[PDB]
């Protein structure tokens, strides 16, 4: 998160840090006690197997995420139409071996329903442990920032992403830059409040550099994938 | 089966139309059936009824046919979407 501020305790209780080899790699979003939504690009070979993955929930600071205290991931499921070249359909699921215990610091986000009728420039939040500047290191503390949805037409224009923004993608940020996601934040949440509920609108996916003008963040459009997610969750058993 | 919009309106598809479900006869035991059907296992939260498509569906999720009787189903399968400042 470039241009945000330290998250408060329990502000973003669905945010998890996903670790490989005892370090933060990725963000994710809790949707059930056992199911976590992330990006497909995070679990590309050679990180497709569940054994490499642990999840920390409910902890703001990396230095309080202790070896052996995380949740072992048991299943990794990438979207069948994930295309690594274009980053299209960049959503994956992780299932935990043991369910999480919900409390004040650890709670799920709502999957989006069709008919959300979001504003074209809906006010959203992003959170995570990504760099706080382009090419920086993992942030010790979880950060969050307000961003607006950027309209697809505008995002696909010649001076922004030029026809790279598909229907399974949504853009967010500011075209002046300064506030954005960055590396480490990927797989993490883009959320918005509506009707007094926080909804998962997107999963941090891709874009060019961090916090540069005309180079916003691109998110997987979780609304287009909810039915796949429901099928995945139903099939498990 | 699906929940539609920010009020979680249980709808069912033809068999090019979705049609909500009447709160006539509904209980929290029929609520769980639609939730498991959606993939949520033994997760349940609330299944209240709310204000009204014109064609509805009255009474697991193949026991209904297109009706009218005041109030539709609002199904929440999980307590989600809350944080520090509510
Ligand atoms: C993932 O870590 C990731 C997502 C989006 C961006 C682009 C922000 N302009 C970078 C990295």
């Amino acid at each position: 998160i470039v241009g945000g501020e330290s998250a408060l305790p329990g502000a973003w209780p669905w945010q998890v840090s996903l670790h490989v080899q005892n370090v933060h790699v990725c963000g994710g979003s809790i949707i059930t006690p056992e199911w976590i939504v992330t990006a497909a690009h995070c679990v590309e070979k050679p990180l497709n197997n569940p054994w490499h993955w642990t999840a920390f929930a409910g902890i703001l600071r990396q230095s309080f995420m202790f070896y052996g205290a995380g949740y072992q991931v048991e299943k990794v499921i990438s979207h069948p139409n994930y295309d690594s070249k274009t980053k299209n359909n960049d959503i994956a699921l992780m299932k935990l071996q043991k369910p999480l215990t919900f409390n004040d610091l650890v709670k799920p986000v709502c999957l989006p329903n069709p008919g959300m009728m979001l504003q074209p420039e809906q006010l959203c939040w992003i959170s995570g442990w990504g760099a706080t500047e382009e090419k920086g290191k993992t942030s010790e503390v979880l950060n969050a920032a307000k961003v607006l949805l950027i309209e697809t037409q505008r995002c696909n224009s010649r001076y922004v992403y030029d026809n790279l923004i598909t229907p399974a993608m949504i853009c967010a940020g500011f075209l002046q830059g300064n506030v954005d996601s960055c590396q480490g934040d990927s797989g993490g949440p883009l959320v918005t409040s509506k009707n007094n509920i926080w909804w998962l609108i997107g999963d941090t996916s891709w874009g060019s550099g961090c916090a540069k003008a005309y180079r916003p963040g691109v998110y997987g459009n979780v609304m287009v994938f909810t039915d796949w997610i429901y099928r995945q969750m139903r099939a498990d058993g | 089966v699906r929940l539609y919009g920010p009020n979680f309106i249980l709808q069912v598809y033809s068999s090019k139309s979705w049609h909500p479900v009447c709160q006539d006869d509904w209980n929290e035991n029929y609520g769980r059936a639609a939730c498991r059907d959606m993939g949520y296992k033994n997760n349940f939260y609330s299944s209240q009824g709310i204000v009204d498509s014109t064609s509805f569906m009255k009474l697991i999720y193949k026991k209904l046919y297109a009706c009218s009787s005041k109030a539709v189903v609002s199904l929440r399968c999980i307590a989600c979407g809350v944080n520090l400042n509510d």
